[PDB]
């Protein structure tokens, strides 16, 4: 009576936001150090979990 | 039949601006520059639907 | 004793905010990436629900 489960999962990697959805919920939201490029604005290649 | 009225839904012109609804009516931003949101008045208003 | 309903729902598509009503609840509420055209300002042609 002790069972088991099988659950797949689906993770997208390199996908890319639609057009309306590229923004930042505040202006200063996530800020790199002044005089550095934003790593956030590049097309994402990774996943975390 | 009686009232000749229709009931509007929860609706918005931005996906970004729709998410502000699912918190609840209170936090919804009805307008942004042009993009806007409409919040439903229905007999279904308070149900899980 | 199990019934039914008919409800009709009205969704506007291409309307446009009045003069008083075109604004943003803050300065940086939704800010596109630095140096990018902001679709938030355009007239909406779509909906979401």
């Amino acid at each position: 009576l002790v069972g088991a489960m099988d659950l797949t999962f689906v993770l997208p990697l390199g996908l890319f936001n639609p057009a309306m959805e590229r923004f930042a919920a505040h202006a200063g939201d996530l800020v790199p150090a002044p005089g550095h490029p934003e790593p956030r604005a590049f097309p994402p290649r990774q996943l975390f979990f | 039949g009686l009232f000749q009225e229709a009931y509007p839904i929860t609706c918005a012109s931005d996906p970004a601006l729709l998410r502000s609804a699912r918190d609840g009516e209170a936090h919804a931003r009805e307008t942004h520059f042009t993009q806007y949101l409409i919040y439903d008045a229905s007999p279904l208003k308070g149900l899980s639907l």
